[PDB]
């Protein structure tokens, strides 16, 4: 963001962001195991606060 | 008023879960019943004793009283 040309930017990437992937697994954005919500409570008591 | 002026408490964490995320009467066998027994056991000998000791006194005095109503032939073997 700023005064930059998408072009001149996209190019620099091509140049320093090389390392191309061979297998398909490298192009695989892994899906994360769901996190379960739990109605509960945690009470940290310190009357000295 | 009464909550907040109670006592000085430090470093104690407590965790609990919404009643809807847990069981109303959990581990009836594995945990529940065993403790019911444990407790029964613990007290049985402090309680039961004097109760039983009374029961006797009851039964004794209760029957001994009946015995005092029946007649003793040894009062009439004299006629």
């Amino acid at each position: 963001a700023g005064g930059i040309s998408h072009k001149e930017l996209v190019d620099a990437a091509r140049q320093h962001f090389s390392g191309v992937s061979f297998t398909y697994k490298e192009d695989a954005v892994p899906i994360l195991p769901r996190c379960r919500f739990t109605g509960s409570e945690i009470r940290a008591r310190d009357d000295a606060l | 008023i009464h909550f907040g002026n109670l006592a000085r408490v430090r470093h104690i964490i407590t965790y609990s879960l919404s009643p809807f995320e847990q069981r109303a009467i959990p581990n009836i066998f594995s945990d529940a019943l065993p403790n019911v027994w444990r407790r029964f056991s613990s007290q049985v000998f402090k309680v039961a004793p004097p109760f039983l000791g009374a029961y006797l006194l009851y039964s004794w005095g209760t029957q001994e009283f009946e015995r005092l109503k029946r007649k003793n032939p040894a009062d009439y073997e004299n006629d």
